[PDB]
RNA sequence: GUGAGGGGAGUGAAAUAGAUCCUGAAACCGCAUGCAUACAAGCAGUGGGAGCACCUUCGUGGUGUGACUGCGUACCUUUUG
RNA sequence: GCUAAAACUAUGUGCCGAAGCUGCGGAUGUAUACUUUGUAUACGUGGUAGGGGAGCGUUCUGUAAGCCGAUGAAGGUGUGU
C-alpha cells in the first residue's frame, strides 16, 4: 500500500525539520514538490530529496503512476548527537550538542 | 532570574502552537506555462512577456 | 445499584409565575431557590439540574422589614486601587431590581457550573407583564 | 555469592507504574511521583468507603422528604408515624418507592398520618 | 524415600534467623536500627568504657 | 407486582424472575429458600402494608451459588511517622433467583 | 552530487542478524486511531455518575474516554509543634 | 439574608447527626471447657522510640550422570486468575 523512503543523518535537528514536514502532510506529490521548491528553509532540500526518492521507488519497484500519488505519512525521528566542548569565560566550559534527525516518508494511492 | 519549577510539555506545546509555517504565492505563468512565484522573474529569465539573458 | 439517578435527557422543566408585590425578600428568595434547585421533586439528584423556570413579576414592589430600606448597603469592588463602590437598597431597587433579586438568589445557590446553570432558569421583570407568554406559565402562590 | 538487583527491582517498579494508569503528567511516568499518587489514592479510597454511606443516606432522606411534602407531610412527622404504626421499612426502600411508585408512597403516608392521629 | 540428603531436617527450635537492621518499614527494625534518635550511643563505636 | 424481603440484615425490593446477591448463606447450591417475613406486597393497585409482617405472604427463591467479589486494597499510612501497612479483602456473596411471590 | 542514505534483486535458518551488526528495558521524543476540552479557579486524586466509540460467552456485560457532583493544602528528616 | 425572627428567656413533642452502639459476613491473639481435641465460649485486635513471634522473594552448594527444553530455556512485553 505505502511506498517508504528513509533518510538517515540529516545533519539538522528534528525541531527545525518538523516545521517543514508539517507543511506537506496530506498534500499531493505535485503540490508538495511545488511548495518545497520555492521555500527558503534548510530542511526543505532534505525533505524534497526524500520525497523524490520515495516517488522514484514507487515508480520503479511497484510500478505506480505518479499523478495518483500523494504524501500519505511523513515524520521525523531523533538521531545520534555529537558532543563538543565550548570554552566560556573565567575558565568554565560548556557542553554543546550537535543534533541529527532521520526523515521517513511513505507515499500511497 | 531563573525558573523555580519545570515547565510541563503541555505548556511548551501551547507556546509552540504559534510556530506554524505558511505557504508562498505560486502561480502558473501565462507564457512559459511553469509554476513561479507571483510578481517574480522565472528562473529561466522570463517575466511578463519579456525574456532576459537572450540565448 | 438499585438507587437510580435522574437522566438529564428525561428531565422536564415547567414554567411558573410568582408575584412579588408586598412580600418579604428573604422568604421569597428562599422559596424561589428551593423550587429552582429541585428539592421538591422525588427524582432529585445533587449532580443533575431538575428545577423549574421561575418568572418574577413586579420586582420593584418587594419590601423589607425594619429600617433595612436605608441601612442595607451593597458593595462592589473594581480591582483598581480605589474602586470601592457602595450603594443603598432604596436607589438600587429604584433603578435595578433585577440585581437585587439576582444577588438574593445567587447567595442561596451552590457555587459552581451547576449553580451557574441553575441561576439562568430565573427571569426577573420590573413591569407587570412578561414576554414569556408562549411557554404558558402557571400562576404560583408564593 | 554476588546478587544483582535488576530483575526484582524492575518488576516492582513496573507493578507500581501499572497500578497508576490514567494519571496526568509525571504521575504516570516517574516512579517517585507514582508511588505517592498510589498511596494517596489508597488513603482517599479508605476515607470514601466511609463517606459513601453518609452521602447515600442523605440522598435517601432528601427524596423521602420531597415525597412526604408532596403528600402533605414532613419527614419528621412521617417517620414518627411510621415508627408508631409499627412499620419497619428502611429509608432505602422508602426512597425507591417514592421515586417510582407514587400510589404506594401515598398509601404509606396515609397510614403514617392515621397512626399519628 | 526416607534417609536421603533431601529428607533430613533439624529439630524444632534449634535454628534461628539472625536480625538484619535497616531493611524497610515492615521488617520491624526500621530505619534507625534499634539505636534511637541522635546521640553518642547512636554513632558508630558508640559506647563508654 | 413486587415484594419487600429481609435478608442478610438488609432489605431488598424483589420482582418475580430477578437475580440478586445477598450475604453468604449456609444453604447448599440448588436448594430453595422461602422468606416468610415479607414487609410489603404490591400487586399494582392492591397494597398490603404488613407493618410488623404481611400475614400469609411468602417469597420463594432458589440458590444459584456462592462467590466472592473483586479484590479491594486497604492502605494505611501516617506521614513522617514511619508507619504504613496494606491489606486485601474479597467479600463473599450468595446468588439468588426469585421464583415466586405467591401471597 | 560517481557523496551520505534508501528501495528492489540475491546470500543466509534468521538482514527491525547489514558491519553504529545477540536479546534489547526506562527516562526523553514523533505519527495514527477512540473520547473529552475555548464562562470557568487551587497537591490534579477518590466515592458516585449521563453520554459517546469498538467488542461480543447480547448483559441488572467487557474495553477506552468521561461532562456534573460531595470530600480532599505532596514525600523524608528534625522538632512541643 | 432574618424583626408577632431565621434574636433572647422557659417549657413539650418529633427528627438529623461520628469510624460510638446494634444487625449480617469474614480474619486473628490469649485463656479456659471438650472425649481427636479443633469446633464452640469470654475477653481483646490506634500506635512513634522500643521488645517479642511468623514468613515472601534473589545468588551459590548437595539432593542433581535426576526433571524440563529448538514441538523454543533465560530475558523482554500484554492479558486472565
Ligand atoms: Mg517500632
Ligand atoms: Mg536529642
Ligand atoms: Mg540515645
Ligand atoms: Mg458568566
Ligand atoms: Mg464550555
Ligand atoms: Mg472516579
Ligand atoms: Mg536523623
Ligand atoms: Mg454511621
Ligand atoms: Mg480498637
Ligand atoms: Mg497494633
Ligand atoms: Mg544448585
Ligand atoms: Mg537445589
Ligand atoms: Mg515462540
Ligand atoms: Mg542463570
Amino acid at each position: 500500500m505505502e511506498v517508504t523512503a528513509k533518510l538517515r543523518g540529516a545533519a539538522i535537528s528534528a525541531q527545525k525539520a518538523r516545521l517543514v514536514a508539517d507543511l506537506i502532510r496530506g498534500k499531493s506529490v505535485a503540490h508538495a514538490l511545488n511548495i518545497l521548491n520555492f521555500s527558503n528553509k534548510k530542511a526543505a532540500v532534505l525533505v524534497k530529496k526524500a520525497l523524490e526518492s520515495a516517488i522514484a521507488n514507487a515508480e520503479h519497484n511497484n510500478s505506480l503512476d505518479v499523478d495518483d500519488l500523494k504524501v500519505s505519512t511523513i515524520y521525523v525521528d531523533e538521531g545520534m548527537s555529537l558532543k563538543r566542548i565550548m570554552p566560556r569565560a573565567k575558565g568554565r566550559a560548556d557542553r554543546i550538542t550537535k543534533r541529527t534527525c532521520h526523515i521517513t516518508v511513505k507515499v500511497g494511492v | 532570574a531563573v525558573q523555580q519549577n519545570r515547565k510541563s510539555r503541555s505548556r511548551r506545546d501551547m507556546r509552540r502552537s504559534h510556530d506554524a509555517l505558511t505557504e508562498n504565492a505560486l502561480t502558473v505563468d501565462q507564457a512559459t506555462g511553469e509554476t513561479h512565484r507571483r510578481h517574480h522573474v522565472t528562473k529561466d529569465g522570463f517575466y511578463r512577456g519579456r525574456q532576459l539573458f537572450a540565448k | 445499584m438499585k438507587t437510580l439517578s435522574a437522566k438529564p435527557a428525561e428531565v422536564q422543566h415547567d414554567w411558573f409565575v410568582v408575584d412579588a408585590t408586598g412580600k418579604t425578600l428573604g422568604r421569597l428568595a428562599t422559596e424561589i431557590a428551593r423550587r429552582l434547585r429541585g428539592k421538591h421533586k422525588t427524582s432529585y439528584t445533587p449532580h443533575v439540574d431538575t428545577g423549574d423556570y421561575i418568572i418574577v413579576i413586579n420586582a420593584e414592589q418587594v419590601q423589607v422589614t425594619g429600617n433595612k430600606a436605608l441601612d442595607k448597603k451593597y458593595y462592589r469592588h473594581t480591582e483598581f486601587p480605589g474602586g470601592l463602590k457602595e450603594t443603598n437598597f432604596e436607589k438600587l431597587v429604584a433603578h435595578k431590581p433585577e440585581e437585587i433579586f439576582e444577588r438574593a438568589v445567587k447567595g442561596m445557590l451552590p457555587k459552581g457550573p451547576l449553580g451557574y446553570a441553575m441561576i439562568k432558569k430565573m427571569k426577573v421583570y420590573a413591569g407587570s407583564e412578561h414576554p414569556h407568554a408562549a411557554q404558558q406559565p402557571q400562576v404560583l402562590d408564593i | 555469592a554476588r546478587v544483582k538487583r535488576g530483575v526484582v527491582a524492575h518488576r516492582r517498579h513496573k507493578k507500581i507504574l501499572a497500578r497508576a494508569k490514567g494519571y496526568y503528567g509525571a504521575r504516570s511516568r516517574v516512579y517517585r511521583v507514582a508511588f505517592q499518587a498510589v498511596i494517596k489514592a489508597g488513603q482517599y479510597a479508605y476515607r470514601d468507603r466511609r463517606q459513601k454511606k453518609r452521602q447515600f443516606r442523605a440522598l435517601w432522606i432528601a427524596r423521602i422528604n420531597a415525597g412526604a411534602r408532596q403528600n402533605g407531610l414532613s419527614y419528621s412527622r412521617m417517620i414518627d408515624g411510621l415508627k408508631k404504626a409499627q412499620v419497619i421499612i428502611d429509608r432505602r426502600v422508602l426512597a425507591d418507592i417514592a421515586m417510582h411508585d407514587a400510589v404506594a408512597f401515598a398509601a404509606l403516608a396515609e397510614k403514617a398520618k392515621g397512626a399519628l392521629a | 524415600m526416607t534417609l536421603r540428603l533431601n529428607e533430613l531436617a533439624p529439630a524444632e527450635g534449634a535454628k534461628r534467623e539472625h536480625r538484619r537492621l535497616g531493611r524497610g518499614i515492615g521488617s520491624g527494625v526500621g530505619k534507625t536500627g534499634g539505636r534511637g534518635i541522635k546521640g553518642q550511643k547512636s554513632r558508630k563505636s558508640g559506647g563508654v568504657r | 407486582m413486587y415484594a419487600v424481603i429481609q435478608s442478610g440484615g438488609k432489605q431488598h425490593r424483589v420482582v418475580e424472575g430477578e437475580t440478586l446477591k445477598v450475604e453468604l448463606l449456609k444453604a447448599e447450591s440448588g436448594a430453595t429458600i422461602t422468606f416468610d417475613d415479607v414487609l410489603m406486597v404490591v400487586n399494582g393497585d392492591n397494597i398490603q402494608i404488613g407493618a410488623p409482617v404481611v400475614a400469609g405472604a411468602k417469597v420463594t427463591a432458589e440458590v444459584i451459588g456462592h462467590g466472592r467479589h473483586d479484590k479491594i486494597r486497604i492502605i494505611k499510612m501516617r506521614r513522617r511517622k514511619h508507619y504504613r501497612k496494606q491489606q486485601g479483602h474479597r467479600q463473599w456473596f450468595t446468588e439468588l433467583k426469585i421464583t415466586g411471590i405467591s401471597g
